[PDB]
């Protein structure tokens, strides 16, 4: 299962 | 920025034996950037059924990639990989060996 | 956090009404709800990030973009009387942070009628509390009753000696209906102001419950014999009785 | 829908224990957040969860089963202040839509200590042509049946707190338009106790 | 009975030739299971494994939209990047992030990582507390204090030690055949002679699962890393491995030489005489 939560760099 | 050499294996998913169905592989490793063209060759030419897996990496970052065919060695028929890389001043042809 | 207006909209099927919705998160998640009674909460478009905007649950009769990531205009071109509810704006970072909380608007309540002849503002008017409560329990109880205005928009306070109060206050939580079987119906709020005795005995005391109703503007045209429902404050009073 | 709550107002006295519970279907749910909401009023958020198991805050104390899919919210010394409806949601993802309730509506009810029903008749309105009847005092298990003559209004009971005296109190106002409406006959419909105090 | 789940992602732009490339593959322990390619036609979170399609809708509707999402992300890191670094837009750099999480023989959380690279070295590391980043440089600092900023820790934190571990069992189990399986090497020996003065021996594994694998050369005590040849663990292509060692051993002593097998399907290291 695939994490959430990306944010940018 | 990061230039690995690919590190280019051909071998067999099993044992050869000839006129005994078996799967040819070309398994490229620890190369950067992504790009690569990887071919195998049946006495100098393009094999088009070809399979690859999905390109992938190690802890250090470097890429690995698959390359497979089905085929029936014979004591005569020469099967090689062509792998393509900027680290490579050209092309590099490696043959199948069944010994080793 | 995330900022929305008009509060309260009156509006004759067919007009143009445009919510707007303002957030300074530096989110990129955006998106519209409409509240009502019997379904809750409903989505009925949303966005992602600037320039991509895609329909929810009930897009239906709506219209949305979102040229920047701040703004998140939700524009309704030919009011429908079904288009009757609570809207509520809200916000997630979105791929922008690490925080998951979505947050909401302070919400707009918009009302759509067939005919305009049907905004009445609110009758307020104040009751003395009686003898009787007065003498068995020490204690005043003045209740207050906004009646028939249309659009239950309505905000209703209470001031004594010329500031408003919170203390021995409670008025109802929701308007009620004078006609139940309407779709046109006036309403009621109802109110209570207690204090004691003592200090509803003081001659000096003016009571004032004020009622602040929504509606038209000074620039809606109004032909009717009566007064143009514009959003005026209508109140009522009593003074401390000496009894 | 895809999160389920209990369907239903939740009446606690003040003091007590409120609990709520909540079950979502998406086993890939990895956030789940409790709303709090007043009448009239939008949405707060009041409590976030990301890992399962218990997440404790001031009065109010969350729990989460993923393996049960189920979350909770426990309202620790309920305050009146504490009325108000709770939305349960959920999501997947950052890009995910988030998942509400139907949210399960929470009256926190007042403690009366000398419970001293009466329906007094306030009155004097020149502008208005209306008698109303106020019915205060009772006690917390009075609900205030509706009317029936049509031509009646009856208004829900309400806490009213005199923050000074230290004092709160119930209550519900009735009125008509009518020569015929007395206060003795207002809120006949409703179950009051035998001890009205009704002045005349 | 070790674990663990990992995903990998590659990002590479694409000067002058539109939207960049993105690779996302998803692995348990050697085996993977789920990929997305842009490249590919589905768009759209694929399984490659048999005991993964059995999920719903609903695992592969979020799958891809998660997975689109870090598309999204990384379509916008690399021109982030570009500029942090003011570079050209005349060549092509590359992008990989890789989380996952290891479960010990109870299954129970181990160890959690999010590595991000770019151009082939680190850029930016959670830190094994999953509490704190480690930047690579000046530029890496930025991404630092903005992830700081925007608690992205903290929901890592939460998924690594829950949310990765609770599906990576559901997997194992969904797998069991598959996946906690343990394949023992088929080991034997070669002999080369390529010169009258000497020959070479080659210690072969074959067909064994995990990849985890060991190979030894040793003159009964001593230690001969420094004439053995080994190739990188390589993949047979029906979900076994294969490696081999070699020493160049001067005819004669090569009675003496033996090989060692470590592999955990294996009861004791074998020993392999010639």
């Amino acid at each position: 299962l695939l994490f959430g939560y990306a944010v940018y760099v | 920025m990061i230039q690995r050499t690919p590190k280019i294996q051909v071998y067999s998913r099993h044992p050869a034996e000839n006129g005994k169905s078996n799967f040819l592989n070309c398994y490229v490793s620890g190369f950067h950037p992504s790009d690569i063209e990887v071919d195998l060759l049946k006495n100098g030419e393009r094999i088009e059924k070809v399979e690859h897996s999905d390109l992938s990496f190690s802890k250090d970052w470097s890429f690995y990639l698959l390359y497979y065919t089905e085929f029936t060695p014979t004591e005569k028929d020469e099967y090689a990989c062509r792998v393509n890389h900027v680290t490579l001043s050209q092309p590099k042809i490696v043959k199948w060996d069944r010994d080793m | 956090g995330v900022t929305q207006t008009p509060k309260f909209q009156v509006l004759k099927t067919g007009q143009s009404m445009t919510l707007q919705c303002a957030q300074d998160m530096n989110h990129e998640y955006m998106s519209w709800y409409r509240q009502d009674p019997g379904m809750g909460l409903r989505l009925i478009h949303y966005s992602v990030g600037a320039g991509i905007t895609d329909q929810g649950e009930v897009p239906n009769g709506y219209n949305v973009s979102r040229s920047t990531t701040e703004d998140f205009p939700l524009r309704l071109l030919s009011a429908a009387p079904s288009q009757t509810s609570v809207y509520f704006c809200a916000s997630r970072p979105g791929l922008a942070g690490g925080r998951p909380e979505q947050y909401f608007g302070p919400g707009t309540r918009l009302t759509v009628t067939e005919d305009l002849k049907n905004v009445f503002p609110p009758e307020v008017a104040v009751f003395e509390p009686s003898a009787e409560e007065i003498s068995h329990t020490q204690k005043a109880t003045l209740v207050c009753l906004a009646t028939g205005f249309y659009p239950d928009h309505v905000e209703l306070s209470w001031w004594v000696n010329g500031k408003e109060v919170h203390s021995g206050v409670s008025t109802d939580p929701q308007p009620l209906k004078e006609q139940p079987a309407l779709n046109d119906s006036r309403y009621a709020l109802s109110s209570r102001l207690r204090v004691s005795a003592t200090f509803w005995q003081n001659p000096r005391n003016h009571f004032r419950c004020q009622v602040q109703f929504y509606g038209l503007s000074e620039n809606d045209e109004w032909t009717q014999d009566r007064a143009k429902p514009v959003t005026q404050i209508v109140s009522a009073e009593a003074w401390g009785r000496a009894d | 829908k895809e999160v389920e709550q209990n369907s239903g107002p939740l009446s606690v006295p003040e003091g007590a224990i409120a609990s709520l519970n909540c079950t979502y279907s998406d086993r890939g749910s990895q956030s789940f957040f409790w709303y709090r909401q007043y009448s009239g009023k939008s949405p707060e958020l009041i409590m976030s969860i990301y890992s399962n198991g218990d997440k404790e805050d001031g009065r109010f104390t969350a729990q989460l089963n993923k393996a049960s899919q189920y979350v909770s919210l426990l309202i620790r010394d309920s305050q009146p202040s504490d009325s108000a409806t709770y939305l349960c949601a959920v999501t997947t993802d950052s890009w995910g839509k988030l998942q509400f309730g139907a949210g399960t509506q929470v009256v926190v009810t007042p403690d009366i200590q000398n419970p001293d029903p009466a329906v007094y008749q306030l009155r004097d309105s020149k502008s208005s042509d209306k008698s109303v009847c106020l019915f205060t005092d009772f006690d917390s298990q009075t609900n205030v049946s509706q009317s029936k003559d049509k031509d009646v209004y009856i208004t829900d009971k309400t806490v009213l707190d005199m923050r000074s005296m230290d004092f709160k109190s119930n209550s519900a106002v009735a009125w008509s338009n009518k020569s015929d409406f007395a206060c003795a006959n207002a809120f006949n419909n409703s179950i009051i106790p035998e001890d009205t105090f009704f002045p005349s | 009975g070790s674990h663990s789940m990992r995903y990998f992602f590659t990002s590479v732009s694409r000067p002058g030739r539109g939207e960049p490339r993105f690779i996302a593959v998803g692995y348990v322990d050697d085996t993977q299971f789920v990929r997305f390619d842009s490249d590919a036609a589905s768009q759209r979170m694929e399984p490659r494994a048999p005991w993964i399609e059995q999920e719903g809708p609903e695992y592969w509707d979020g799958e891809t939209r998660k997975v689109k999402a870090h598309s999204q992300t990384h379509r916008v890191d690399l021109g982030t990047l570009r500029g942090y670094y003011n570079q050209s837009e005349a060549g092509s750099h590359t992008v990989q992030r890789m989380y996952g999480c290891d479960v010990g023989s109870d299954w129970r959380f181990l160890r959690g990582y999010h590595q991000y690279a770019y151009d082939g070295k680190d850029y930016i590391a959670l830190k094994e507390d999953l509490r704190s980043w480690t930047a690579a440089d000046m530029a890496a600092q930025t991404t630092k204090h903005k992830w700081e900023a925007a608690h992205v820790a903290e929901q890592l934190r939460a998924y690594l030690e829950g949310t990765c571990v609770e599906w990576l069992r559901r997997y194992l189990e969904n797998g069991k055949e598959t996946l906690q399986r343990t394949d023992a090497p088929k080991t034997h020996m070669t002999h080369h002679a390529v010169s009258d003065h000497e020959a070479t021996l080659r210690c072969w594994a074959l067909s064994f699962y995990p990849a985890e694998i060991t190979l030894t050369w040793q003159r009964d005590g001593e230690d001969q890393t420094q004439d053995t040849e080994l190739v990188e663990t390589r993949p047979a292509g029906d979900g076994t491995f294969q490696k081999w060692a070699a020493v160049v051993v001067p005819s004669g002593q090569e009675q003496r030489y033996t090989c060692h097998v470590q592999h955990e399907g294996l009861p004791k290291p074998l020993t392999l005489r010639w």
